[PDB]
């Protein structure tokens, strides 16, 4: 059962993209994709119960040695331990519902089986990433999900902005991939191996944690790397759900939790600044998918700070990752159903009422939104409150500012999520297209993720749930009051007259515009210099006329 | 200040474009359409208070000030219907143009299908 | 040796076939390059990997011209014998067949020679053939042919007196006794640097490549990119490092800064290119700069990693030249502005273009990924910053690669129809070699 | 021109001269880029300087 | 709805600029710059001077509290010491520079553990 | 509506035929004159080099400047490698007689 969680989504992708799919068509390829995900989810459930609960890790030599020159030895080997089982359960369970949704959402697309094969490849490379036992097979998974993210973001290739969004995701992540590669070189040079179980670091040379942190900041879309994440909304809604829940953005946090070789000052500062920035960014957007994208960036900031706190903080970071994937995928699927019910419009000024959506879509948005804002005794309450209480008792003075930033971020999140519900359903109608979707497949796709939200409350992620870190009632129940403050403010729909702050925040602090000329235009101009002045000029040798 | 296109317009069409863009920017800055209706009424009453003017200098000063206001309050995220330019559904799955086909190209003039030297 | 004489004499019989038998001429010239591929595969079978460094030796008396096999020469010979029948599939005249047959004889004998004067005689005897191949009258460029021939001649003329200096110093040009005698290493080191820094494109003596590799036909571009640049690398590994090692240590800051500026400035120039063949042509300079710095690091397993990068480049860049050659053959232009939407009109060709784009950018499951990792291990072990320079500049390679792919493959569908059976089978051996060498290269 | 009344016409042209950036702007932004993207070089140079000045202090106060 | 109409981009009918490869013309109207916001009007008509001017205050407004707590506040602000361990368990836990147990001011080797948690960059020889 | 094959194979050239045969040049592009002119100009851009102020200044600060930066970095890396390996100062090109090439029979 253990190799069935990794191979078999890759097999589904291989089937649906090869000339076998010429004989199946759309109708047969949908069956193949859904079955190939159901099998992998069943295998991951067995792996989860064996490794997490009964504590028996399994190591598999899959395809022998990859390459071995000198003392640099990379093998095709997996290891299934606690983190790997957690990640496999989360990835396969989310990707199954996203496949069941995409087989109905992209029904009218002309190349449906190609899209399903790309989704399966993306899932399989994520499984390869988390199942690897050494750094090089991890890099296979890293670049595989990067390539499949490029193929899926720029799926509608006749649209130029989608193509440029895919290229932007590739380039922004390529900077951090370079830094991560140099960090792998440092790690191997000063420890002698590439396998995770032999990488126990107490005191290393600083470049190790910094360069691995930069490589993780690329994929997890932290500060000065978040710019690709918002533009990745050019792709279809299943792509966004799988990018923001289970694949891609959770890979850097997984890598930092696995290695635990960071220096906590950088991690805490980057995470808290990212959380506050993405909180204020999502409060001032009107595109329905961009608000959810910025909430993803904000929660990744929370997890970054938590893994900065310590080993218990690393466990809480993995726990928040696991519970975040379910309600984030549910939020994106419900938003896709609302968009399709309103004629493709993504602006929240053109919604309202309870006619453009099913009852189940509204229930899904409500329950996932309540889990995200930390409503008591739902799924996100346990993990988010654990991170907040662990940040309130850290003995680092830097974590004092980080906790304040997290509390402000919590109020902002409960503001804009309540605004997303309020604009979508509570206000009067201001669109003109009412085509509500009530198909069986997307409704069952949403119901599965709501079942996982219930499961996280009933069965915890780890042993931290129910442990009491001893805090006064004032410190403990303040995030509930911040949630209520966000709800009351957003339902009052109040606004400020400070329009220059509004347009500074709504334009997202001008990061893209400043990047358009601080590295980008200089790279183009230095290329002009090296070609025209150097190759055609200073180094050019002419002819002798006679 | 207006762009080089709007500065080339006749005066009637210049004022009409200013009123139209003001209504659209009020749509962009509002939360809903039901928020937008009394702001649209107020903008209409604002233009009605300068209808009976004759002095071209006062007309020019009011026109230029309003164009400066519209350049200031240009929304960074305008509301565009999805299937038009700048919308989210523009240029996704267009019908293919007619592409020509050459049947059995390898079988035409075999043994002489390389590059000359 | 007797086998090599038989293969040469069988290859030279293409001229005696009467031209009115077209099928026979095609089949004979294709088989004349198929047979050495089988013989070199057999030589790989015969090789003892736990034996001596030099195996299958032969020396022809007092005429120089001594031959032997090591691992680098054997891998490069296998790559050349793969690449030459694909070139045979892209030619149509007996003049082209004979030029490529003579080029194959000279390349194969130059790759495994053990005499410096023999290397000089065998390699640049191909100069006039390259001049005629590049400056062909209706569709070539005489300016490019003049540039490549004059740069190569300049470097070779710098080497030739230093070759003769060590020959008078010790009494031989055999590399086994040149490495064991006392010689004036600064002079000979400068001569060897002069040839091999022109063969490998190293700035500032690199301006011949953008003209020659574009003005050449598709077969000429496949040969020039995949094979002839690596003669500089095997020159470093076979002749210069064993015979003048004190020079090779003392010149390391200069060779190091030449490699760093070649990598950075050639990557910066590749971004402003507007010709697809010129885009593919510039990208080879940065890869060869990484090869040269990995050779000169001499640090962990430097010969292994640098040879593996030479093989990975020699597999991936000829395929990109083949795809550009298909586009040029059936659309009569190489200009980016005339191509858009090639995914809808050539889905198989665009898929092959994407896979070889990913391979050229050293993504995993391609031999370039393993190659660049091991080359940076060899570079890192001297100093961490010399590795950091190559690591942080990976966004600059991906920028031009994905920009060229996205400009020509997506958008409005205009351009030629998809590939034929012949074009697919020109591409196909390189793809199989890439999948094998990027997944299970060793056992 | 069959869709110009639906999506707009080609009369409005792009206002850009396709000219290179100014020399001082290019120099300043390149220096900032070198400082940001090559910060390990400056870190290691500072390490070498801080190490050699300590050995200078040792060699100064030792031979007295 | 596949097959929606889309307007085509015209071909050049005038001499081209020298550095024309900064426009992305994919075949449909409108084309774009090679990188967005490199030229043309920015969204909301803002400029680079606007963002740099607002950031010259806003950046120190965000970097101010971290500096204050990192230089004017220490471990003794906490009402309790870190989690206590037996010596055989603690002695390996505080070997990590990453650990939050080095902020235990009641430990007998508090100073020595803090002096061993200084970050270095170049490994010495 | 040409016929370039007989019913049993057998390609026909159609040299004297009225209908236009499909062949290798069927999909050759129609050349835009301005695109051809721009590509020709970029192909011969070495005729446009001139030693004005901007060319001289950018060739000094970027080309010579980064070449000197890379030479300084290479020498720095060489010296640091020799110090971290237990070697004395070693003779690069133009550096007076010193140690080159460590002995394998020696412990450093
Ligand atoms: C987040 C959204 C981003 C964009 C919105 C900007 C909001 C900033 C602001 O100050 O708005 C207050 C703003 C008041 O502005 P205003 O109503 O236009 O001006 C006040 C009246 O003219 C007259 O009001 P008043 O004189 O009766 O007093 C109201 C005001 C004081 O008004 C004054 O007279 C200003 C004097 C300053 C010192 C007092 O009181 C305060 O703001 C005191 C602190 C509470 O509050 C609102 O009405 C909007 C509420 C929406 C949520 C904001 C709640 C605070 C959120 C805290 C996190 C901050 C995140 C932003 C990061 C910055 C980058
Ligand atoms: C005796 C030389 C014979 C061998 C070369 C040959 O046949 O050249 C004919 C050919 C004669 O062409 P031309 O139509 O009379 O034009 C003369 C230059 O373009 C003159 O154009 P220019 O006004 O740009 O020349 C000033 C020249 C500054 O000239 C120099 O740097 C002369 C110093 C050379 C002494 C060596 C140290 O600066 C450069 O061109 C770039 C710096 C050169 C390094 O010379 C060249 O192609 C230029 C020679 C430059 C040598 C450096 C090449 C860099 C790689
Ligand atoms: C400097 C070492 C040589 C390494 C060069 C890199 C080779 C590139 C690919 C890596 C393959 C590794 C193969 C390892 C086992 C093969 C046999 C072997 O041992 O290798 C030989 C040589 O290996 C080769 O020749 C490998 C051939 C690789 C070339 C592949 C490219 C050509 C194929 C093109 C695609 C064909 C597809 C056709 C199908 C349609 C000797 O090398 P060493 O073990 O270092 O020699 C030992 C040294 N001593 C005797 C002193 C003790
Ligand atoms: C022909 C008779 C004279 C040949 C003398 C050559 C002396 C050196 C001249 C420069 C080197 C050119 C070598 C090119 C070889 C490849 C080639 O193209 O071969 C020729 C023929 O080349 C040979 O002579 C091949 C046999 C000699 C080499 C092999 C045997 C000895 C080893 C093929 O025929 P075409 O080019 O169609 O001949 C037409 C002639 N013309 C260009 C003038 C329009
Ligand atoms: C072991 C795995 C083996 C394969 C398992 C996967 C195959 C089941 C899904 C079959 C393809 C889905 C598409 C499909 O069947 O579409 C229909 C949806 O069919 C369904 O009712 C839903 C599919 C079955 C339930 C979901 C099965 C997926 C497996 C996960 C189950 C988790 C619980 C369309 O509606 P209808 O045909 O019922 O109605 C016709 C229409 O009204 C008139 O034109
Ligand atoms: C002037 C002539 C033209 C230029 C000079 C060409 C010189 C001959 C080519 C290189 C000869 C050595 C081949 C490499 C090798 O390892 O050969 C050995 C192994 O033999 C082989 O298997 C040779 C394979 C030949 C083909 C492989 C490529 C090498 C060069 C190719 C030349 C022909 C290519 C034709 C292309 C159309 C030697 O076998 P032997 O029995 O003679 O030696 C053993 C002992 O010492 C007794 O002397
Ligand atoms: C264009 C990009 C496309 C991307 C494609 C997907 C991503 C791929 C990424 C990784 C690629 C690795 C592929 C390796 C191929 C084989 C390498 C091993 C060769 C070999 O002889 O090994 C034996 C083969 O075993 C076996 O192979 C098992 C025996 C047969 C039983 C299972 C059959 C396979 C079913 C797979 C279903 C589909 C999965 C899709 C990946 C195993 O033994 P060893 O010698 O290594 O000994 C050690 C343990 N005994
Ligand atoms: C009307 C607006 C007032 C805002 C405050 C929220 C309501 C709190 C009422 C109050 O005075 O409660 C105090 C809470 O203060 C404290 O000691 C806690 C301060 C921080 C609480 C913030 C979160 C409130 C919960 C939502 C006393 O607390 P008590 O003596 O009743 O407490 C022990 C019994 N559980
Ligand atoms: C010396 C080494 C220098 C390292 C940095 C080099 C960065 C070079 C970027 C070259 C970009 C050329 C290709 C290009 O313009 O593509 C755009 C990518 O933008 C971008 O790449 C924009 C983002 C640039 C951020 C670079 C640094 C990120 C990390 C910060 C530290 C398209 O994408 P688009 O911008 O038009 O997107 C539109 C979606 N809306
Ligand atoms: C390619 C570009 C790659 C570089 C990208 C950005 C890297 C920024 C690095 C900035 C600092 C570099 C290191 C400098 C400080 C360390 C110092 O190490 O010691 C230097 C180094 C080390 O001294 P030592 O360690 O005490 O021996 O000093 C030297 O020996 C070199 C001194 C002279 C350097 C300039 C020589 C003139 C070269 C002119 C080249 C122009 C040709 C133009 C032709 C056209």
């Amino acid at each position: 059962m253990f190799l069935l969680s990794v191979f078999f989504p890759l097999l589904g992708g291989l089937v649906n993209t090869s000339p076998i799919a010429r004989f199946l068509g759309h109708r047969g390829s949908s069956i193949i994709a859904i079955g190939c995900m159901v099998v992998a989810f069943i295998s991951s459930v067995v792996i989860y119960y064996e490794v997490v609960f009964m504590g028996c890790a399994v190591s598999v030599d899959v395809f022998g040695t990859w390459f071995s020159v000198g003392t640099f030895h990379a093998g095709w080997t997996f290891n299934f331990d606690l983190l790997t089982a957690n990640m496999l359960f989360t990835v396969t369970g989310v990707s199954m519902a996203v496949h069941m949704y995409a087989c109905d959402y992209m029904r009218q697309d002309p190349h449906l089986n190609l899209f399903l094969g790309y989704l399966s490849y993306f899932t399989g490379f994520m499984c390869v990433l988390v199942a690897a036992d050494n750094l090089l097979v991890m890099l296979v998974g890293w670049e595989g999900i990067g390539v499949c993210s490029y193929l899926l973001i720029g799926y509608w290739s006749h649209r130029l902005s989608a193509v440029k969004s895919a290229q932007k995701a590739i380039l922004v992540n390529r900077v951090s991939d370079g830094l991560l590669m140099w960090g792998v070189l440092w790690v191997w040079y000063h420890l002698g191996s590439l396998e995770y179980d032999l990488l126990n670091v107490y005191s290393a040379s600083g470049f190790v944690g910094l360069s691995i942190l930069i490589g993780a900041m690329g994929k997890s879309a932290q500060i000065l790397f978040h710019v690709w994440l918002a533009d990745a909304m050019e792709g279809p809604t299943p792509v966004s759900a799988l990018i923001h829940a289970a694949t891609l953005v959770t890979a850097g946090v997984y890598l930092l939790v696995r290695l635990h070789i960071h220096d906590e000052m950088f991690v805490i500062i980057v995470g808290s600044l990212t959380a506050f920035m993405a909180g204020v960014f999502g409060a001032t957007q009107s595109d329905l998918k961009r608000v959810i994208a910025y909430s993803t960036c904000s929660q990744l900031g929370y997890m970054m700070v938590s893994l900065g706190l310590g080993e218990t903080g690393g466990e809480a970071s993995m726990g928040h990752l696991m519970t975040h994937a379910s309600f984030k995928a549910a939020l994106f699927l419900a938003a896709g159903m609302v968009i399709s019910g309103n004629g493709g419009n993504q602006h929240i000024a053109r919604y309202g009422g309870s006619a453009h959506s099913a009852m189940f879509t509204m229930l899904t948005l409500m329950v996932a939104s309540l889990s995200l804002i930390g409503w008591p005794e739902l799924s996100g309450f346990y993990s988010k409150e654990t991170i907040l209480n662990l940040a309130a008792i850290c003995a680092d003075p830097i974590a004092d500012v980080a906790h304040t930033l997290l509390l402000l971020t919590a109020m902002l999140t409960s503001a804009y999520t309540t605004k997303l519900f309020y604009q979508c359903f509570m206000v009067d109608f201001s669109g003109s297209s009412v085509t509500p979707v009530r198909n069986v497949l997307p409704i069952l796709a949403m119901a599965i993720l709501l079942l996982d939200i219930m499961l996280k409350v009933w069965v915890g992620t780890n042993l931290l749930s129910g442990m009491l870190f001893f805090l006064p009632w004032g410190v403990k129940t303040l995030p509930f009051g911040l949630m209520v403050a966000g709800i009351l403010t957003a339902t009052a729909a109040v606004g400020s007259e400070r329009f220059t702050l509004i347009r500074f925040c709504g334009s997202r602090w001008g990061f893209d515009q400043l990047f358009a000329r601080s590295p980008v235009n200089p790279i183009f101009d230095l290329g002009r210099i090296t070609w025209a002045i150097g190759d055609r000029g200073l180094l050019s040798v002419g002819n002798l006329r006679a | 200040m207006a762009s080089e296109v709007v500065l080339a317009l006749p005066h009637k069409l210049r004022v009409m474009r200013m009123y139209r863009t003001g209504l659209k920017e009020l749509i962009n800055w509002s939360a809903n359409r039901h928020e937008w209706y009394p702001r649209a009424y107020a903008l209409r009453q604002e233009f009605e208070d300068s209808k009976a003017l004759t002095d071209r200098e006062e007309i020019r000063k009011k026109l230029e000030h309003g164009e400066e206001l519209l350049a200031r309050f240009r929304h960074w995220e305008p509301l565009i219907k999805p299937e038009f330019v700048g919308g989210t559904a523009y240029s996704i799955n267009p019908a293919q143009p007619k592409l020509k086909f050459i049947p059995n190209y390898d079988a035409m003039d075999e043994y002489k299908k390389g590059d000359h030297l | 040796m007797f086998i090599s004489v038989l293969l040469i004499l069988f290859a030279l019989c293409v001229t005696l076939i009467p031209e009115a038998h077209y099928h026979m001429v095609r089949v004979w010239s294709f088989v004349a390059t198929i047979i050495p591929m089988w013989v070199v595969t057999w030589m790989w079978w015969n090789f003892d990997a736990s034996g001596h460094g030099l195996q299958m030796l032969v020396i022809l008396g007092r005429s120089h011209l001594a031959f032997g096999i090591d691992g680098v020469a054997l891998s490069l010979m296998l790559l050349t014998t793969v690449l030459f029948p694909i070139c045979m599939m892209l030619l149509r005249t007996v003049a082209g067949f004979m030029t490529f047959i003579l080029l194959e004889v000279l390349v194969l004998s130059a790759l495994c020679v053990l005499d410096l004067l023999g290397f000089y005689i065998l390699f640049e005897a191909s100069l006039i053939l390259l001049f005629l191949l590049i400056g062909r009258a209706p569709y070539g460029s005489l300016e490019a042919a003049y540039k490549i021939v004059l740069y190569t001649m300049a470097g070779s003329l710098v080497l030739l007196p230093t070759l003769f200096m060590i020959y008078s110093e010790c009494g031989t040009t055999n590399v086994l006794y040149m490495t064991c005698a006392y010689n004036h290493q600064t002079v000979l080191g400068w001569g060897l640097l002069a040839v091999l820094a022109v063969k490998i494109p190293l700035m500032p003596v690199h301006l011949w490549l953008p003209e020659a590799h574009v003005a050449a036909p598709t077969a000429g571009s496949v040969l020039l990119a995949g094979v002839l640049l690596k003669l500089g690398g095997i020159g470093f590994l076979r002749f210069m490092l064993p015979v003048v090692p004190e020079f090779c240590v003392s010149v390391f800051p200069l060779v190091s800064t030449l490699c760093l500026v070649s990598f950075l400035f050639s990557t910066l120039s590749t971004l402003r290119q507007i010709d697809l063949k010129k885009i593919v042509a510039y990208s080879s300079i940065a890869h060869m700069s990484m090869v040269t710095l990995a050779i000169f690091s001499q640090s962990e397993f430097s010969a292994y990693s640098s040879s593996f990068l030479m093989i990975a480049h020699g597999l991936i860049s000829p395929a990109l030249f083949l795809i550009v050659g298909i586009l040029y053959d059936r659309a009569h232009t190489k200009f980016i502005l005339y191509f858009s939407g090639l995914g809808a009109s050539m889905p198989i060709g665009s898929t092959l273009f994407f896979l070889f784009t990913l391979g050229n950018l050293a993504f995993p499951l391609f031999p370039n990924f393993i190659a660049e990792v091991l080359c940076m291990v060899s570079i890192f072990a001297v100093h961490e910053l010399l590795a950091y320079v190559f690591c942080v500049c990976q966004v600059l390679g991906a920028a031009y690669g994905f920009w060229a792919f996205n400009r020509v493959v997506h958008g409005l569908p205009r351009g030629p129809a998809d590939v034929t059976r012949t074009e697919f089978h020109t591409v196909l051996p390189l793809l199989i070699g890439a999948v094998w060498l990027g997944i299970k290269p060793m056992a | 021109t069959s869709l110009d009344h639906v999506f707009g016409d080609n009369s409005n042209k792009l206002n850009y001269n396709f000219e290179p950036m100014g020399m001082g702007s290019l120099f300043i932004r390149t220096m900032v880029m070198v400082g940001v993207f090559f910060f390990p070089v400056f870190i290691m140079i500072n390490d070498d300087y801080k190490y050699t000045s300590f050995l200078d202090k040792v060699a100064a106060a030792k031979a007295a | 709805g596949a097959g929606a109409p889309v307007k085509l981009a015209p071909r050049p009918d005038k001499p081209l600029p020298t550095w024309y490869e900064l426009w992305w013309d994919n075949g449909y109207y409108p084309g774009q710059p090679a990188a967005d916001f490199m030229f043309g009007a920015w969204p909301g008509n803002m400029t680079e001077t606007y963002y740099l001017r607002f950031w010259s205050v806003f950046g120190l407004a965000l970097a101010a509290p971290f500096y204050y707590v990192a230089n004017f506040t220490d471990e003794t602000r906490m009402p309790m010491v870190p989690q206590q361990y037996p010596a055989e368990v603690r002695d390996v836990l505080v070997q990590r520079r990453n650990s939050m147990l080095k902020h235990d001011f009641s430990a007998p080797d508090f100073k020595e553990v803090k002096d061993r948690a200084k970050i270095y960059w170049t490994p010495m020889y | 509506e040409a016929k370039q094959f007989t019913p049993d194979g057998k390609y026909m050239p159609g040299i004297f035929s009225k209908a236009k045969p499909l062949d290798r040049s069927t999909q050759w592009v129609h050349k835009n004159p301005y695109i051809e002119a721009w590509y020709y100009r970029r192909d011969h851009f070495e005729n446009e080099f001139v030693w004005n102020y901007r060319t001289t200044i950018e060739a000094l600060w970027f080309l010579g400047g980064f070449t000197a930066a890379a030479y300084a970095l290479s020498v720095f890396a060489f010296r640091q490698a020799d110090r971290r390996s237990g070697y004395p100062k070693r003779q690069i090109l133009g550096d007076e007689p010193a140690m080159v090439l460590p002995d394998e029979r020696q412990f450093y």
